[PDB]
């Protein structure tokens, strides 16, 4: 089942990292941080990935 | 905004006027919002402060 998928997270985590906004222009270190949006889909659906799981 | 019916501080209170007595309304229902949504940086007596878009 997708538990197979998700064989590989069981040794990974959840990382804190700067963000440089959190909505209200400040300095976070927030446990959620965008690292790349990575649009190539023609149609147009963003790949964002960030510091969570 | 901060200040119940009743003339005493409070962050979770809005004195809005009503007929010929005060009233009081809760805090959490502040919306104040352009095209898209303000993110409110902190109010007090009748200024509100906003990041409107």
């Amino acid at each position: 089942s997708v538990s197979q998928h998700f064989n590989v997270y069981k040794a990974t985590r959840p990382y804190i990292a700067y963000c440089a906004d959190c909505g209200a222009g400040h300095s976070c270190h927030s446990p959620v941080a965008i690292e790349a949006v990575r649009s190539e889909a023609t149609d147009g659906m963003l790949k964002i990935q960030f510091s969570a799981q | 905004i901060g200040i119940d019916k009743s003339d005493n501080h409070d962050y979770t209170k809005i004195r809005y006027a009503d007929g010929h007595a005060i009233e009081n309304a809760v805090r959490s229902s502040l919306k104040v919002a352009t095209s898209g949504d303000c993110f409110v940086h902190g109010t007090m007596g009748h200024f509100i402060l906003a990041k409107c878009p």
